[PDB]
């Protein structure tokens, strides 16, 4: 897993997965905060879950089927990994 | 244009108030726009046509095209004309 990482860098604000794009790596999250939500017809939505250090971001998509949901717009800044 | 579409799609129902406002418009300035032929027509064609097609699409089963048709949209209530769901 180790030999197959590349970092980067977003300022709290930045979006980095959403429903348009499908799975295209395993974005790791390092030291930092992301806002993970989705989508409504009512202001869309708020609140999905707030992803922290030590956890996975994106893995569902690649485990079973393509398209990432749950669009997350980083709140906070973070050295995320990246795996193909 | 494009992006007009991918956002009437998602604000769906904001885009229905939005033809709502361009017909009531033409019911007050006609000199705006009236100067053509009816819309309202137009977009029950549409809607009927959709209709037709997503028949055709469960004819198909097409999984993906349907779910994209029905979410692109479409009322899942509304059947074939005489009736067949």
């Amino acid at each position: 897993i180790v030999i197959r990482l590349h970092e980067e860098y977003f300022l709290p604000g930045e979006v980095i997965t959403e429903q348009g794009n499908v799975v295209d790596h395993l974005y790791f999250v390092c030291e930092g905060l992301l806002e993970a939500l989705v989508t409504k017809t009512d202001g869309s939505e708020e609140s999905v879950t707030l992803l922290g250090p030590h956890t996975s971001f994106g893995d569902i998509s690649i485990i079973c089927n393509i398209s990432q949901p749950f669009t997350v717009r980083v709140c906070e800044l973070c050295h995320l990994l990246r795996l193909d | 244009k494009q992006s007009f579409s991918n956002i009437l799609e998602i604000y769906f129902h904001d885009g229905r108030t939005i033809l709502n406002n361009i017909m009531e418009e033409k019911e007050s300035n006609d000199r705006i726009k009236k100067l053509e032929s009816d819309i309202v027509i137009h977009i029950g064609k549409q809607e009927a046509e959709l209709a037709l097609k997503v028949n055709s699409a469960a004819f198909q089963g097409d999984f993906y095209q349907l779910k994209s048709l029905i979410r692109s949209g479409a009322d899942p209530n509304k059947t074939d004309y005489d009736g067949r769901s």
